[PDB]
């Protein structure tokens, strides 16, 4: 009744990633499995169809041969091998089951492929002084997705704005999180944001103070 | 082959309104056509298949009609979790699927001006050899906004970056920040950086500007 | 109560022949190639009894409205069978004819939807 | 008005599949209940199903002839064909174009066809070759022989002479050719004083032959 | 599957008297039943649907009766028109078969034949082969016998035979038969006989032609 997905990650553009989609609580043999990918901020777009029994494949004109769909029955498992990776190909992969052949019945949770020459780097926090002030941290020149930013350690939950990050021409993501503080709060309330980058193991606590 | 057409691509309705959808297709497909739905960081889930029948655990109150190229889906009543991105399919040829564009559903609200804060970059950045200014819009609605960045009055274009939050769940405002990125050698030339901001909840535009001082 | 004759008769013969009719095309060929796969079933068909269909019919003869229900009847009962939904209007061109196949006469409105 | 017509080729090689058209005028090949029927009837013989076919692909054939019978059907073209393989010289026979209806009282070919000559022969087609028969009452004739196909006219004195006429069916010699005997009973006191000329045409060969008998 | 059978071969009446068809099927077809009406003109044409129906554009004085595995067919009076044949046609099972069909003439006094025989002509004869052809005038009933003859020997296998329509003018019967020989085998033999058996002949008649009177 669920499909469960994995493999997912940051590839080099031109290199090979291979994608894996089980499912479980029905027949998956008895139903064609399809996938199809959603780019950060577009529509859904199809990518990959494979059959009941995998005797006939067919794929959209946006990867041609490059992309490889592949089943495995005993496993409940839909492949999809994808060669010659592209930049157009960044997107999240869902894969989907359907019982008549027609629409997508069910969706899995996604996995995300990245296509980026860029490599692995820290965040650099840089403070932002201030009806009421306003005040932030900035998060620039990262990679890979994604960072989490919060306040005095959770306690500021209100008026926190943490803007998606944006892809730069240099191929490292950047984003600025805001929050919104009484006008004379600063003068004994002290404000701190933390900064965490899994992928590159940085934590960063930064103070913002309005004069300098 | 067989496109599809989803307008309007954005709809402004108040919780608990009617809400109509339609999807159009460039040549008659028959009634095989699908409507998915997509919540904020959702799965997609299939909500009328054949452009008739109902999805298997969808609520009552969508339902879907239409044939040939023409589509329509419709929801008597906009609860909350209701305000998604809806999507139309259909099938080429027993090959191809298609989708359309997509529809933005957003709650609507008093028109509110938007709070415009600028923030010089910091001397750490400095450092660096790279300077970058952000300029902050708070809780404003609509969405759509106008942004402008002006270094000694010069205009600036293709040297910034766009982001926008999606609508606040309190609230149901936006919030908008702009950076401008640009050398540091670039900003020791220039002294007077201004963010102009022009929006349908202020009468006039209302320019933020920070200098040395 | 047209109803009270609806249930004395019985319109399974009348089911038969519109599907058998139908036969699914008996040369081959439309397979969709992402169809179900479908298996073996646990379970021919009685013969056509055309005029068994008629003389269930022929109740429903005198009363236009009656005869409707009848026919509206046999799409209810065969609305789960029928796929595709061009095969459905097959159907309902033979049920508009069904009653013009044996001496009754059709009714003047129906809706079989 | 509903009328069917046939078309199709007169001859048709022993072994090769014979295949026949028919135009409906009133279109009712979309209609229901209406299956499109085939009826040929052998020279000398009683009528014969080949089989019927209705405008959903499903069809049904003679048991006899159902291996040999395949039909198809064109709408749009007003159009059911009848394909009929590994013909042999017992297939020779008119074939006809008949509506089939399928209600409980009516359960018979309503309209049918002009009807079809079609042939199977391997013989190609040649000119007839006239011989006289020499002559109270006397009896004079003329005699048809070697031709194929088998329409055949015989007229004598242009028509002129319609009383006591005699135009005998043809029979198929081992040979594949058509013969026949066309004759006339006049008094005896008229064989020297009258003229009498047969008239034979042949449509296929485009040959008309006249023949005047005289007494031996 | 479903077997039609037509009992009444033929049957010879005069115009306006009552006539009877019956198509018997040993399988039961019901209420199901057709009747048609073929004739020379190649155009058969319903004139009895459901046993019991007259067809449209069919004269009143045709009926029909059905119970199932008996039919019988009925005139009133015999027009000159309705001299033809009839088969009969059911639909009870998808087989579906024809009759073998009956055959109704004109009622006439018994004629005997007119037997002539006619000599190969020296016009066939130069390119080979040769047709030698005896005819009967008028014969009623159409029953009747030819045997031919070379030099007192029976000739079998090598005789063709045909018959008229019923000519409706005199409402008899027309016979012509050809015996095939080759050239060389002709002039083997000089005296060639026809020999006619029929009904309205107390005898039979033979009729021979010799060469040397010509």
């Amino acid at each position: 009744v669920q499909l469960v997905e994995s493999g997912g990650g940051v590839v080099q553009p031109g290199r090979s990633l291979r994608l894996s989609c089980v499912g479980s609580g029905f027949t998956f043999r008895r139903d064609a499995k399809y996938w199809v990918r959603q780019a950060p901020g577009k529509g859904l777009e199809w990518v990959a169809a494979i059959s009941h029994d995998g005797g006939e494949e067919d794929y959209a004109e946006s990867v041609k041969g490059r992309f490889t769909i592949s089943r495995d029955n005993s496993r409940e498992t839909v492949y999809l091998e994808m060669n010659s990776l592209r930049p157009e190909d960044t997107a999240v992969y869902y894969c989907a089951t359907t019982r008549s052949g027609w629409y997508f019945d069910y969706w899995g949770q996604g996995a995300l492929v990245t296509v980026s020459s860029a490599s692995t780097k820290g965040p650099s926090v840089f403070p932002l002084a201030p009806g009421t002030a306003a005040l932030g941290c900035l998060v620039k020149d990262y990679f890979p997705e994604p960072v989490t930013v919060s306040w005095n350690s959770g306690a500021l939950t209100s008026g926190v704005h943490t803007f998606p990050a944006v892809l730069q021409s240099s191929g490292l993501y950047s984003l600025s999180s805001v929050v919104t503080v009484p006008s004379s709060s600063l003068g004994t309330q002290t404000y701190i944001c933390n900064v965490n980058h899994k992928p590159s193991n940085t934590k960063v606590d930064k103070k913002v103070e309005p004069k300098s | 082959e067989i496109v599809l057409t989803q307008s309007p691509a954005t709809l402004s309705l108040s919780p608990g309104a009617r809400a109509t959808l339609s999807c159009r297709a460039s040549q008659s497909v028959d009634t095989y056509l699908a409507w998915y739905q997509q919540r904020r960081g959702q799965s997609p889930r299939l909500l009328i298949y054949d452009a008739s029948k109902r999805a298997t655990g969808i609520p009552a109150r969508f339902s879907g009609s239409g044939s040939g190229t023409d589509f329509t889906l419709t929801i008597s009543s906009l609860e909350p979790e209701d305000f998604a991105v809806y999507y139309c399919q259909q099938r080429n040829n027993w090959r191809t699927w298609t989708f359309g564009q997509g529809t933005k559903v957003e709650i609507n609200r008093t028109v509110a001006a938007p709070s415009v804060f600028i923030f010089p970059p910091s001397d750490e950045q400095l450092k660096s050899g790279t300077a970058s200014v952000v300029c902050l819009l708070n809780n404003f609605y609509p969405r759509e906004a106008k942004v402008q960045w002006k270094v000694d009055n010069a205009l600036q274009s293709g040297n910034s970056q766009e982001s926008v939050t999606e609508q606040d769940s309190k609230d149901s405002t936006y919030s908008l920040s702009s950076t401008l990125t640009l050398s540091k050698a670039d900003y020791e030339k220039h002294k007077v950086y201004a963010c102009e901001v022009t929006h349908q909840g202020l009468s006039s535009p209302v320019t933020k500007s920070f200098n040395r001082g | 109560r047209c109803q009270s004759q609806l249930e004395r008769a019985n319109l399974r013969p009348c089911e038969q022949h519109l599907m058998q009719k139908i036969q699914r095309d008996e040369d081959s060929y439309e397979r969709d190639p992402y169809s179900p796969s479908q298996d073996p079933y646990s379970p021919a068909g009685s013969s056509q009894h055309q005029e068994r269909c008629c003389n269930e019919l022929n109740e429903f003869e005198n009363n236009q409205r009656c005869m409707c229900e009848a026919l509206q009847q046999i799409m209810e009962n065969q609305s789960d069978r029928l796929q595709g939904r061009q095969q459905e209007q097959q159907f309902k061109r033979e049920l508009r004819n069904l009653p013009q196949q044996c001496g009754l006469r059709a009714p003047q409105r129906c809706d079989l939807d």
